[PDB]
């Protein structure tokens, strides 16, 4: 259709009105003294929050301009969270702050480029200061005190991840699901997890948490693209009757196929979730396999000459539990005979040891500890269905914060990390001036966070900024009760991991949006 | 446009 | 779709107009001189109504936004009746009182955080004070005189409930059914009420009291989640014969299922109702069992290798009558033998004497309670159908209250005992001024009943508030005979739970809006 | 939907302008010189009337507030001409007068529940002292003379009405049928009438007077409440072919069942009306059998085990007329055989010897009045269809009229009887003088009907108002001849009874309006 | 939505 | 979209 | 002739708006880093000065309300000037402050007899405090 | 307008 053309200036003011519109509602829930948003329902009592990832999800824009300005900002901030677990409140007003000044610099005709390369330069330089400042959390010690402190000072669920991933190593694959009541209980079973999220949402049962969620399923493997869902029917009509659901892991579910699951599974005849086979190449067809052997079904390639139309409910997998991510899939508790297993695991071994090279190795490797490492499962206590919700999701939140802090240790929370890592930038210099403007804006910009935390406690920012900068290492404002001190020590801090992306996906699409000359969009009419 | 099988399921 | 953002103070203002509708709509019902409010119909003749809730149920504004701050505290001002039976009005006063003081003082500039604080302060300790004043009601004298007061003075209904809880005791059972005519009933059959509501409303035969009720029922008992209501058709088409109602007790109904069941007993087609199963875990394996050997029906258990389209009417269990709430239902007279009832009882109460834990104990205890214990029937009187329904109403309402009266006690109504209750912290502080204030707000807010009471009945809330508070104890103002003295004396009082709920309840919603920053909703666009 | 909320004094001036465009409108019939008043019609020539009841139907207001103002006192108004089969005009201007006066103290700014309470003790003195000023019609000689000034002087009427009530007594049921043709018809049959109106409108075929009228019916007994209507069907067809109507006395018929009842008669296949059976608990299975008895007919129930499906035409009863009203059920003339009707009548009979109760004692007799008395039938005279139609009106409206007056006697007509009642209450007073004021509006308002009539003859009301209360007695002003004198003996009376029911229901919606602060309705958007 | 019978009755 | 068992029951 | 009548919050929301055009104006030229104003003349080339009172004298609002806002402290202010050859622009911009927090308390329902107590006590306090900082000379 | 094929191919 006809298309509206926005330009240089103009187009930039558009922008920044729809980033302020998203980053003035999202920071007000930032800090301990974050304030309430209240998100209106088409049907019901308006929802109240203090979650920023909430807040961020209903913003749209009616000016196509500004909305497009809010998108942006919105869909890279949530890759944070993404990455981390955490952060995309933070990478929100992290933007606003560097788009903001850098317009501002812009409009005073400074070159964008230069000052996109000063800002980027100041970040490079401040994620190195992030990693010195960083604190190790490799012993149990340390990530059960993380976890403590992420599932808001609860030393169970510390505990309980602990052992979890004493039970699976750092890096393995851990599970959490409601318990049988009272008392958690962790369990080491067969299972493993994939790159790969849901074909689409809709399958997504758990819209909490935007997750696919099946109980007691069967597994389709087929080593092919599925366009016509004919094929399917014989199937599906087993999977119908026997009442389970059943999750489809093949090279690809297209359009009209996938359609006809969403809206079969929807009227409640059948259920079925699909998802993209793992890797690509020959190491797919491989991996394909693990899970068959894991899950005790069998592979459906068209290269054997087999077909989906003679596949029987005795070819499918099977396994207690299967959970989907916008970009995950989880295995738990397969059927597959230990027997098969870890005979799997044995031939892989070998292939590791016949490995000609360093690669091949390393994706041989990576194989076996999926199969052979198994999956920890954690079953939340309870006395009461709500607290066990409630309790299930906190372990959720101080597993994911675990899982960053092991990866890149911890820093300084509060924001005071990001002002301290600005402190030390003081001469970080540039190219030319334009340069050094961007530097400047950056590190200015890194001040956004804790300002914001201190306005929200009804305190003044400029002073509390200024008393955390005189200082040095962790030492900071704990906005909780209002004193000064080491933030470590007070248990106040975020993964060094959440705190790095949250800044580089600032920085990245700030740095975009500064260097944005036209903007394309339908008319309103 | 789409048909029913007799277990009920809505395909093209 | 696009969404219109309010920040701070134009959200605030928002709000508070929103509730000053609701409330103000509301609060001219209040006490004996309330007066009517005329709620429109679509089609027909006006409704004349003294009643708070019918009107709160009725306000919806035109504006969004203003609308999104009626619907909250009607919100949890409602959560108050659910909990007491009563001071949902109260509340909605008490909330537009808190609020727009709450709102004053932030726009004065005092910290929202701060204020909430205060209010929360002087609430916990109004809870306390209101204890203390409470008086008790154990014994069935004064359970007696309670209920009688609750009947609007009808001796016989305050004689009745005495009776019921007799025999039940006063935490036991007690439902109340239409009578065969003149004279009251009262007996004791097998039956048990769990914690579980209509699994959506539509099923709702009985609007006035927002209920389900099912006459000689046939009962389903599957340890299962339902999707494809296929697997019923046999089982729905055998109810559907014999013409019976039928109540579906399930681990879950799910959407499309649901739809179908709602759409076809709205037919005439067969009547079904499902509700969730009570508790989780294995306990709820269990307590199905109980309600089938309650009601002599057969679990139906997919882990055993059971169908539903293989189960007929002489798997389903049977009851006289089963009622379902919002979040309760009670099956009343169950067919079970009471050879198979009291020898379940039996092995429960082994189960206590193998019991290695008090948790595991007490949890058992509960069972048999429920099993053994029965449910007390109370068949109100009659002569002419019209004053029949009429009295059962009063006994309804009169059975809440006397229940709440033996859980917490009664205190001075009239909207006294908060003011008296209030009058006591007049040296309550915090932490700072702000802290200050909001206990200032919170007790102002208080003597919000007494004096709306007050200007019903046409005389100076400032006048009778100076009053009440001159004296102590009980001392009051009989808004009915507009003279003072003991109120509990001239038996004008509340459940000390009542008002506590609508206290509580009323701090709790106005607390979220003072500290609300930001308000999202749809354009009206 | 969004509601339009308003308060107060403009919630009060809304309604004032309702009621003063409904009563405005009605009352220009009043009194035998009232005007014509002249009702649209979608297709045809316009009605011409001056019946205050026609004119009142038609009456709707576009404002929605100024509406519910209008349908508030058309409805209670209503109520009036229910209970004494007159009076509906009268109490829309009674009403009009009490609430304007009321409305206007209100605005001065005295209390509303005072005002009512003064408007309430007036009337409550004014009944009784029109029971002082009634004159009793307990012979035929009266009942005669009353039902001939009724029938507009003629003595055949007033013969009729004496006859029939000496046949049956003058608490008897009686009816009235076009006559087999010039010269009038009085049998006694085998009947029965209780307290059960249809099921719904619709059913009605004879608008004029909202009735239902079966002829040759059948009638099916049914111990229980129909949703299914698909149980009908093999009852339904068979009533379908030899073309009879069906009559459905069952505990109730459900939404959808009913639906199917009045399209399917609506659209020529099988005539059917249903309506509840009498009464409730164990006297309602006794009186649904009394019914069975005296109609020939079976009652089906399931208690015993009986199914509708097999339910023949010899299950039925049979009457040769049924006549269903707003909220009355009258059977004329049943099939049931005298022997077993007589020989149930004996059985009665015994329960009342072995009756250890008054009350007991009571419901039986009436049981046996109702199957021993009968109903008598007035079969109107004729020569032409015209005059016959227009006598069976007469005879209806003077039977109406002079059932009222055998209850509670008559008073000067003419609007005297109110205002001369009035005159004697120039002493009453309250509490306070606020109730004072409300007294004299009332007493004020009492003079409207007589102050009306006589401007309707181009009279000078304060005149004629003020000669009226110089007299005493029933002397008063007859309207038609314009000439003063004694009322009754003129012969210008109204039952004591529709004075009393027209001011005490006008008084009702008056003090409820009065007492109004707030209205809600649909936005006009 | 509805049925009719060979006699003519409508019905769910 | 959605069938009628003989009995009348509407369903997917 | 015929009058314009304002109360309350309406007459005070008024005076805040006369003041607050007043002071802005003129606190801009306070300190050594004070800011230039430019004041129009009716012949010739503007006037640029950094002399708050020179400032004060040219304002002059629309709104009669607004204005006799700005005319009262004005006044006030000048009085200063006139006692100690200085402090007219001080005296604004203190007067700026007082009234605008003074009037946000009298809005959310403070006794306004009560806050004037207060501020008169306080100033008495501060003048006392003020002699004895005083070095002499 | 269209017809359908048994195995679902729409076509004039």
């Amino acid at each position: 259709a006809a298309k509206d053309v926005k330009f240089g200036n103009d187009a930039r003011v558009k922008m920044l009105r729809g980033v302020n519109v998203l980053a003035d509602a999202v920071k007000v829930t930032l800090g301990p003294k974050g304030r309430n948003v209240v998100l209106d329902k088409s049907f019901g009592a308006p929802t109240i929050t203090k979650d920023g990832v909430s807040v961020a999800r209903e913003i749209e824009l009616e000016d196509k301009f500004e909305n497009m300005g809010a998108q942006m900002v919105k869909e890279v901030a949530s890759k944070a969270n993404d990455a981390a677990g955490d952060g995309t409140t933070t990478a929100t007003v992290l933007a606003q702050a560097i788009i903001t000044e850098g317009l501002k610099a812009v409009a005073a005709g400074m070159n964008p480029m230069d000052l996109k390369r000063g800002i980027d330069k100041a970040v490079t330089a401040a994620v190195e200061e992030l990693k010195a400042l960083s604190v190790p959390c490799s012993d149990s010690k340390a990530i059960a005190q993380v976890g403590t402190i992420s599932a808001n000072s609860d030393e169970t669920v510390g505990k309980l991840i602990a052992e979890a991933m004493d039970k699976v190593g750092k890096e393995g694959v851990i599970t959490v699901e409601d318990g049988t009541g009272l008392q958690d209980e962790l369990d080491v079973v067969e299972g493993m997890q994939f790159d790969r999220g849901y074909l689409s949402p809709y399958f997504i049962n758990k819209p909490e948490t935007g997750a696919v969620e099946l109980e007691s399923p069967f597994i389709l493997l087929a080593d092919k693209k599925i366009s016509n869902i004919r094929e399917m029917l014989p199937v599906l009509e087993a999977v119908a009757k026997a009442g389970k659901p059943l999750l489809i892991i093949a090279e690809d579910v297209e359009g009209e196929a996938l359609a006809t699951l969403v809206v079969n599974t929807m009227r409640g005849i059948v259920k079925v979730a699909a998802v993209k086979a793992p890797g690509f190449g020959d190491r797919r067809k491989a991996m394909l396999q693990d899970i068959a052997t894991l899950t005790g079904g069998t592979v459906i390639s068209e290269e054997i000459g087999m077909e989906l139309e003679k596949a029987t409910l005795e070819d499918l997998g099977q396994a207690k539990r299967v959970v989907i991510n916008k970009d995950t899939t989880t295995i738990i508790d397969g059927v597959g005979e230990e027997a098969a297993i870890q005979g799997r695991v044995a031939q892989i071994r070998q292939q590791i040891e016949e490995a000609t090279s360093d690669y091949d190795r390393e994706k041989l490797q990576e194989r076996v500890a999926k199969l052979a490492g198994g999956v920890a499962v954690i079953k939340v206590g309870a006395a009461t269905e709500v607290e066990m919700k409630e309790k299930k999701a906190r372990v959720e939140d101080a597993l994911h914060a675990t899982r960053a802090a092991v990866e890149e240790g911890v820093v300084a929370g509060g924001g005071v990390a990001l002002i301290r890592v600005a402190s030390k930038l003081a001469d970080l210099r540039g190219q030319n001036e334009d340069q050094n403007v961007g530097i400047k804006v950056a590190l200015r910009a890194m001040e956004a966070p804790l300002r914001q935390i201190v306005l929200n406690c009804g305190e003044e920012p400029s002073v509390v900024a200024n008393t955390v900068k005189g200082g040095d290492g962790n030492y900071g404002y704990n906005a909780a009760t209002e004193e000064y001190g080491n933030m470590i020590d007070m248990g106040i801090l975020d993964p060094t991991k959440v705190t790095r992306s949250a800044l580089q996906y600032a920085a990245s699409v700030a740095g975009l949006m500064i260097t944005t000359e036209c903007m394309v969009t339908d008319l309103p009419k | 446009s789409w048909m029913t099988t007799p277990w009920g399921f809505l395909h093209p």
